[PDB]
């Protein structure tokens, strides 16, 4: 109906799911996949 | 061959200032006047013009003077002046309209400047009929792209103010196309002209090159208010906090500036957008005691929900609906959703309270007057599953996706049930397949879900028989996926670290482990997880202390 | 949100930017004066020179 449109679109989300999961800093992964290849290298 | 005459010098000069060098006009200009040859055309024009370049304003004046005196008729050096008291427009107003500009009229009603300048004054002395007369044949007289560059754009804005906005975008930007490195006011024109006809997507490229001219108190609000940011987009978002700080510390009778301020502040530091709607609300007092609306204190009231300041942001709540009431007309502005979406809030913060009786009244309230709405059904779902899963918390859930299948955040929520039953752990692969539909994919969080009940299988006594070796490498492979596409979730690494530690890795856990550490700490698993490779070294006084 | 106007207008004005911007002379382009050795057909530097105190500051470059 017209209230939904109307809601979504005057609201404003800055909260959602996926970046509660990704990190506020920067926590780059070549650190985490460079020990997953040495871990490999063991292997 | 034969320096013998002047004007066979002169001539450099002038290719010299054309090629912006009025050092090199001005060495041959000063061989002009210790000879004069016989100039009715007033040597001394291109002299004070020499002058005019590079601030040189009283040789100027008094060049055009004595070409005045040589000959008053010439035109040159009564538009020079003219446009040398342009400078002062309050200050000696009528002697550049009449005396500067009409003279030169008389003298020339063909000449395209003084056609140019008596448009733009009698724009600003508001007659917006002559200035069309007369900007059109300053158009067409002149030819050099500059001058016919600024007669569109004289023409754009007088049909501007004149609403007749069509015709004059196509001026503004046929005043850019021109010449453009002149000045900035035409790629102003049609930034602002962008507005119009929503073509607002230029509108932030065309008004990058007047930060590129030189930044001002003017251009700052323009991107504020066309603000392509939106989340996650700084090329218009720190430029946003630029200008927000451009403005914050001025005062052009600023009232939305803390507005758009805080809209960016949401996703920032909170206290930031409370002390901007802090002076908001004091700003919309003094020019008129007006009452603030609704949006704003709703949203201050969401502010403090996410802080400490639980009872006045339900004070704000409150009076946000009070004054949505005041709003007794506007159903244009749609008081009555926004007092939908203020009881939502509302609602959410009498769960804070543990005020669920009321929470359930409120979101009673609005499903038996807007029933389309999902949030409202499932915060209900989740009431109850504080109570437990097979509850209506269960169906409600269910009945949300009844009403929206669609839906990612209830059909998580569904298999979210589920993982109460961990029995139903190989059932869970087909309820996270259904929105594993490409339209919901990528799903990080969904994904993460289905690598979570993947890892439950583990330890086992079937590792020996490959079987969680393959459950730990699938996991790991999960852990793959969502690493490449994201190199910044936690929750990932965490279960790499703890998919490695089950593999028997804690010296190679703690490590991966310290990562998400410094992330954040406030992830209870990682807390555990550190202690148990603290035990595992039998570090237990470093362990249950953490514990 | 704030349902803002959209600003397609100016009212402000921009009159501060604008009337600051002190407008160049190209009216030719070899600065307004036709460059000849036959027009000369006059000439002062027989006698007597003329050289008006305006036109000697107007002989230097950067004296004051």
């Amino acid at each position: 109906v017209d209230v939904t449109r109307d809601i979504v679109s005057r609201e404003r989300v800055w909260r959602t799911r996926t970046t509660i999961l990704q990190s506020t800093g920067k926590n780059f992964s070549k650190n985490i996949f460079a020990i997953l290849q040495s871990v490999k290298a063991r292997e | 061959q034969s320096p013998n005459n002047i004007p066979a010098l002169l001539g450099k000069a002038c290719i010299s200032f054309n090629k912006k060098d009025y050092r090199g006009a001005l060495a041959y200009y000063k061989k002009a006047l210790r000879t004069n040859p016989g100039c009715p055309a007033e040597v001394r024009l291109g002299m004070g013009h020499c002058f005019v370049k590079l601030n040189k304003l009283e040789k100027a004046r008094l060049a055009f003077s004595r070409a005045l005196e040589l000959n008053s008729k010439c035109v040159g050096a009564l538009v020079g002046l003219a446009v040398l008291e342009l400078n002062n427009k309050e200050a000696d107003s009528i002697k550049n309209g009449v005396q500067l500009l009409s003279r030169a009229y008389t003298i020339d009603p063909s000449n395209p400047m003084v056609l140019n300048h008596l448009a733009n004054h009698f724009f600003f002395k508001k007659d917006y009929s002559k200035v069309q007369h007369l900007a059109l044949h300053a158009f067409h007289n002149t030819e050099v792209e500059a001058m016919q560059a600024e007669s569109c754009y004289q023409l754009a804005r007088s049909f501007h103010v004149q609403e007749d906005y069509d015709q004059a975008f196509q001026y503004y930007y046929q005043a850019t196309q021109f010449a453009s490195s002149s000045f900035v006011l035409p790629f102003f024109g049609l930034g602002q002209m962008y507005i119009y006809r929503g073509d607002k997507e230029n509108a932030s490229q065309c008004f990058e090159k007047v930060l590129k001219a030189y930044p001002n108190n003017y251009e700052t609000m323009k991107i504020l208010g066309s603000l392509y940011a939106a989340s996650e987009d700084q090329e218009k978002r720190d430029i946003a906090k630029g200008h927000l700080k451009k403005v914050t510390e001025q005062y052009p009778d600023d009232v939305e500036a803390w507005i758009e301020l805080a809209q960016i502040l949401e996703q920032t530091d909170i206290q930031g957008a409370l002390s901007a709607y802090g002076t908001a609300t004091r700003i919309l007092q003094e020019k008129v005691q007006a009452d603030v609306p609704p949006e704003i204190l709703n949203n201050v009231g969401a502010l403090h929900f996410r802080l400490g300041n639980l009872g006045e942001a339900k004070k704000y709540f409150l009076a946000s609906l009070d004054r949505a009431k005041a709003e007794a007309e506007h159903d244009e502005h749609y008081y009555n959703a926004i007092s939908v979406t203020t009881s939502y809030n509302l609602a959410r913060l009498y769960e804070a309270m543990c005020e669920f009786h009321e929470a359930e009244k409120l979101y009673k309230n609005i499903l038996r007057e807007h029933p389309n709405y999902v949030d409202c059904y499932l915060r209900l779902g989740a009431m109850a599953r504080d109570k437990g899963n097979f509850y209506e918390a269960s169906d409600w859930f269910k009945e949300a996706l009844q009403i929206n299948q669609d839906h990612p955040d209830a059909w998580s929520l569904i298999g979210n049930l589920h993982l109460a039953k961990q029995e139903w752990g190989p059932g869970q692969k087909k309820f996270e397949r259904i929105l594993k539909q490409p339209s919901t994919q990528s799903d990080t969080y969904s994904m993460l879900a289905l690598g979570n009940v993947w890892l439950q299988t583990l330890h086992q006594p079937t590792r020996d028989r490959e079987k969680e070796k393959r459950h730990q490498d699938r996991a790991l492979a999960i852990y793959k996926q969502v690493l490449r596409n994201d190199a910044k979730n936690l929750y990932a690494a965490n279960g790499i670290g703890a998919v490695l530690a089950h593999k028997g890795y804690f010296r190679e856990a703690r490590d991966v482990f310290a990562q998400v550490r410094e992330a954040t700490a406030d992830i209870s698993d990682v807390w555990l997880n550190l202690a148990h490779i603290y035990v595992e070294q039998k570090q237990y006084i470093s362990a249950v202390q953490m514990y | 949100t704030y349902p803002f106007d959209q600003n397609r207008f100016v009212q402000y004005k921009a009159t501060s930017l604008e009337k600051q911007h002190k407008h160049d002379l190209l009216t030719e382009p070899d600065l307004g004066v036709t460059i000849d050795l036959i027009n000369p057909d006059t000439y002062r530097i027989d006698p007597n020179v003329l050289l008006d105190p305006a036109d000697e500051k107007l002989l230097e470059e950067e004296i004051q």
